[PDB]
RNA sequence: ACCAGGAGUGGAGCCUGCGGCUUAAUUUGACUCAACACGGGAAAACUUACCAGGUCGAACAUAAGUGUGUAAGACAGAUUGAUAGCUCUUUCUCGAAUCUAUGGGUGGUGGUGCAUGGCCGUUCUUAGUUCGUGGAGUGAUUUGUCUGGUUAAUUCCGAUAACGAACGAGACUCAAAUAUAUUAAAUAGAUAUCUUCAGGAUUAUGGUGCUGAAGCUUAUGUAUAUGUAAGUGGAGCCGUACCUGUUGGUUUGUCCCAUUAUAAGGACACUAGCUUCUUAAAUGGACAAAUUGCGUCUAGCAAUAAUGAGAUUGAGCAAUAACAGGUCUGUGAUGCCCUUAGAUGUCCUGGGCUGCACGCGCGCUACAAUGAAAGUAUCAACGUGUAUUUCCUAGACCGAGAGGUCCGGGUAAACCGCUGAACCACUUUCAUGCUUGGGAUUGUGAACUGAAACUGUUCACGAUGAACUUGGAAUUCCCAGUAAGUGUGAGUCAUUAACUCGCAUUGAUUACGUCCCUGCCCUUUGUACACACC
């Protein structure tokens, strides 16, 4: 209610980090939301074998 | 009167995508379900690249990652009274059947 | 389709060359197939040398495939 | 439930789904030795086959731990109560999967720096369960202040190629040391062919086996009766 | 129409409707720069409605073609804003009212055999003109 | 790493990396190679860790009011940035978690990468590591791992002094060339013909042709077109088929039928559209006795044999011992230390990270005649796109524009879209004149995104035209669909790309080596070499 600003619906803030709650390091715009320093540990089991 | 139920099938593993033409389509063409053969689709490849390294300081290249999921479509010129049993058998891990009702 | 303002005109040559070679194989005459080949193959201007030279995947550190921008203070 | 979601976003939402189920299950069933999950999304029911070792405690009183499993995700993902069925299956060849063996090393390293009786015995049973190659390392502080990295190899670890894209099985374990920290990384190399091996892959990467040439009766006399 | 390329033919047709009173002159025609990239106004107006010859191939092969699908892909050789160049929409405006200059749905209903065959008779006459 | 070169940058403009400067604070990490368009770092605030004002409360037994209100909230005027009953002049109030001084735990983008883990980079465009048997030797450790041949290769041969050693490299993983020869289409359709959209006389003309045809105007009805006459004018008119073109279906074709209409059932071509193509799901695929005065019989370059194919062919994966490399600010990985109602935490209001006499690096904008202009011709592809959040867009409409409105499509080989991309190519306009080249600067309104813009949100219009004509010493990358030009998409996104990840088009000179120089890989080799010439 009081003392809670930021109508978040524009930009990054605050639609951030469905994997680590770390707002600065997100990769989002496919549907991943993995906070890609939390991707190499979390690459399996979500597909994504390397091929070249 | 007669229905044309066109059913998409997809999976990631091509071997299961090769498994389904071994068992499903011949259990229906034995009784004239009008499969019209394996309707393979182009796949949906996706490549994501980023910094592979937390604190990526040095020779600062990237890591590539790939994904391939392939589709193969089975349409049939047969009504609804025949096609409920093929939805029960055979079922495979990671295959997706989509039959429209309403 | 495809090609461009140069390379699309190229593929006419392979089409117009082999159009005679298959109509002469199965429909007209063996020596008619033979008389259209020996005139070509003297130097042939790659009318049938379909080199599969294609665009190569790109790499990192460059603006091109086999390029790399550099001088990180040598 | 049913969404108008794109199929490429349908497929990745499946991958992010199973990326969370293993999290608390490693957090909870590390003592029972959880290894694996197989998920199939069937019509009218979603079947999830969890692979765990100590199956006599994954159940609880009148299915107390069983109904604990269904209590997890039907409020986490808020899906329909009735489609979700979870079952923890006893793994076959517990010394062969060995990822729970790495997990129990945390339960083995609480004996006060027993590299001889326990960590040297880690490499015993995986050879007693018959691997051609295996690996453990210890990376962290041992015997004092400065950290020391020691290797424990026994076998044939190739580090490269599609057999190494298929034969190995990774396991990274951060166990909290009394002083500060310990990371544990184990690797295994498995005999994919011989025993039953219906679905590891049962391949052969390069090993060309050549059969007996079957020497022949070169004369081949008639001895012909006319029946 | 499937005769010789309309480098000269598009010059020809732009005067022919200009001869028959169907000019239908624009209002800011000395002001317009046909896009937010250009730095000089054009010399005249006849080059504007030359794209009836395009829709003799674009209604023929592409589609019954709207205004937005036309002008964005139309007229691109563009050097945009200086650091660095991009690609833009060419900013049609008043040429979406060029159907009044000609008088599931179709854009020009008279250019099927009534209007375009006369232009095809012109290139057939230009075949006789270029015959010597 | 050169040479033979090429394009460059280092000059100019500008944008950012960072120092320096300064500031309330201009948060900060990282110093060769391997910090320097990196922490995806393209930040108004948020992020943010920075600075300046504020702000929350969080355990426990103890314990003492008693429930004669321990509290908790607003008006009111101060305080405010707003209302913050945060405070409070003054008012009623659900009052009970008994709101405790006390255990202490909680939290942190606090400290430390000289506490580590994990991860990554280099050591790695090379060719090396290391174990069970022995004979070397008092031991260190050597032998194995070679004198040679050859290899990208510790790659094999052969000497052969463990071999049966084991990895590494090979090998396997991916990517368009490859018989549709086999089943395969809401991709695409080849086609075939049905057609319809029909010029021409390319055709044959039948009616017709100077008799007024074709064409031309006026009048008004109908709601201006058309009708007609007059007007009008002096050769053509109208119809067919051939030619060349829209369209619609040709799915087991036609006519059947059930059906509202597909199929067969009924017959015919007996195929009145089939699978070339895109798509593979597969085997195929230079699959190498490939011919060659055989080299230490062993791997005689030879291009040459094929005729999709003289590798279709590029990355990914990468050891051993390690280094005080990188990070505790990726993290509810985390030791230790720091703090805890007066917070570093946390949420609000702000600023700032963008501040500028200065150093620098990474790139784009040009320095114009292989052009700047105008049009015209007319070409891709990876991809891309909205369900619980407003994406992709088309279609009409308005507007110098920017953009605005209306009806749509598309959760997607399906709609955007067959995305009908730029540079080129084609007539011109310019006369080389810091010039119409080059667009920094700076006003101005016009936009628009977002609650909100001001070394800036970007975009419009019409003004403004600097610097700079090839860039000192220097120094970058690179041998084919490559360099390089020239673009699109993706990524960060409400709006902001000049970078970043691949896509695609256009398409060179020159090398087809050498061991000088900076390099690097282990064989003999002197040494005082050691923390290894720093």
């Amino acid at each position: 209610t009081l003392w809670y600003s930021h109508p978040r619906k524009y930009g990054q803030g605050s639609r951030c980090c469905r994997a680590c709650s770390n707002r600065h390091g997100l990769i989002r715009k496919y549907g991943l939301n993995i906070c890609r320093q939390c991707f190499r540990e979390y690459a399996n089991d979500i597909g994504f074998k390397k091929l070249d | 009167s007669v229905h044309r139920i066109r059913i998409t099938l997809t999976s990631r593993n091509v071997r299961s995508l090769e498994n389904v033409c071994r068992d499903l389509i011949n259990g229906a063409k034995n009784q004239n379900l009008r499969v019209k053969g394996p309707v393979r689709m182009p796949t949906k490849t996706l490549r994501i690249t980023t910094r592979k390294t937390p604190c990526g300081e040095g020779s600062k290249t990237w890591d590539r990652f790939q994904m391939r999921i392939h589709k193969r479509i089975i349409d049939l010129h047969s009504p609804s009274e025949i096609v409920k049993k093929i939805t029960s058998i055979n079922i495979e891990p990671g295959v997706e059947v989509e039959v429209t009702i309403a | 389709s495809g090609g461009g303002h140069v390379a699309q005109i190229y593929a006419i040559r392979q089409a117009i060359s082999k159009a005679l070679v298959a109509f002469y194989q199965k429909y007209v005459d063996e020596a008619s197939k033979k008389e259209i080949k020996d005139i070509l193959v003297q130097y042939d201007r790659t009318l049938l040398v379909g080199d599969p030279r294609r665009c190569e995947p790109k790499k990192f550190g460059g603006p091109g495939a086999r390029a790399r921008y550099q001088k990180s203070y040598r | 439930a049913n969404l108008p979601i794109s199929k490429k976003r349908k497929f990745v939402s499946d991958g992010i789904f199973k990326a969370e189920l293993n999290e608390f299950l490693t957090r909870e069933l590390a003592e029972d030795g959880y290894s694996g999950v197989e998920v199939r999304v069937t019509p009218s029911r979603t079947e999830i086959i969890i692979m765990a070792t100590k199956t006599q405690q994954v159940l609880g009183e009148k299915g107390r731990r069983i109904r604990e499993l269904t209590a997890m995700v039907q409020k986490r993902f808020n899906f329909e109560t009735g489609r979700i069925e979870l079952y923890a299956e006893k793994v076959a060849a517990r010394g062969l999967c060995a990822i729970a063996q790495a997990e129990s090393l945390r339960y083995k390293l609480t004996g006060g720096l027993a590299v001889r009786r326990a960590c040297y015995g880690v490499l015993r049973y995986i050879m007693e369960s018959g691997a051609k190659g295996c690996e453990v390392v210890v990376s962290g502080k041992l015997r004092g202040q400065r950290a020391k990295s020691m290797k424990f190899v026994d076998g044939l670890m190739i580090h490269s190629g599609d057999p190494c894209n298929d034969y190995v099985e990774t396991a990274t374990r951060h166990v909290l040391l009394r002083q500060g920290v310990l990371g544990i990384k184990v690797k295994v190399m498995l005999p994919y062919d011989p025993k039953n091996k219906i679905g590891p892959k049962k391949p052969l990467p390069d090993n060309v086996s050549v059969v007996e040439p079957k020497e022949e009766k070169i004369y081949e006399t008639p001895e012909t009766e006319y029946k | 129409v499937k005769d010789i390329d309309q480098h000269a033919v598009t010059k020809a047709v732009a005067v022919f409707l200009k001869k028959t009173g169907k000019l239908k002159v624009p209002d800011q025609m000395d002001i317009v720069k046909t896009a937010k990239f250009k730095e000089l106004a054009p010399y005249d107006p006849d080059w504007f409605y030359v794209r009836c010859a395009s829709i003799l191939r674009h209604l023929y092969h592409r589609s019954p073609a709207g205004v937005g699908s036309i002008t964005k892909i139309y007229g691109g050789r563009k050097r945009n804003g200086v650091h660095p160049s991009h690609f833009c929409r060419a900013a049609d405006g008043a040429a979406r009212k060029a159907l009044q200059a000609l008088e599931g749905r179709k854009l020009s209903s008279i250019g099927q055999r009534d209007l375009d065959r006369i232009a095809n008779q012109i290139v057939f006459k230009q075949r006789d003109a270029a015959k010597q």
